[PDB]
């Protein structure tokens, strides 16, 4: 029997391999679920100092 | 530094076992990581417990 | 004032932990695994919280 075993880690760092996911544009200054390479989460957006 | 599809392994007949243990395969398509590793061999069957 | 603030703080600190789950942040259960063990362990997390 052939074996192979797949051990990725996750979420610690500047992440690589993902997605046949297509990004969408870009918004800002509303209440928006979003999605930053598995960071999902839930707010608004604004520029940053 | 690819992108991976997973579901053309998951969705093939070819494999006996295919067992995930800290994600499950309908949502590997939608995660970042970091890298992955995949290790290669082969043994008896009586041994995959 | 110096205790009730210092109480204050623990309690929000209480919010990273594991209680012996894999994450203390639901969102990466939720969006890593499917439902039948989700369960399992955001059991985990809502009983440390109580």
């Amino acid at each position: 029997y052939r074996v192979v075993v797949l051990s990725f880690e996750l979420l610690h760092a500047p992440a690589t391999v993902c997605g046949p996911k297509k990004s969408t544009n870009l918004v800002k200054n509303k209440c928006v679920n979003f999605n930053f390479n598995g960071l999902t989460g839930t707010g608004v957006l604004t520029e940053s100092n | 530094n690819c992108v991976a599809d997973y579901s053309v392994l998951y969705n093939s007949a070819s494999f006996s076992t295919f067992k995930c243990y800290g994600v499950s395969p309908t949502k590997l398509n939608d995660l970042c990581f970091t890298n992955v590793y995949a290790d290669s061999f082969v043994i008896r069957g009586d041994e995959v417990r | 004032v110096n205790q009730n603030a210092q109480a204050l703080n623990t309690l929000v600190k209480q919010l990273s932990s594991n209680f012996g789950a894999i994450s203390s942040v639901l969102n990466d259960i939720l969006s890593r695994l499917d439902p039948p063990e989700a369960e399992v362990q955001i059991d985990r997390l809502i009983t440390g919280r109580l």
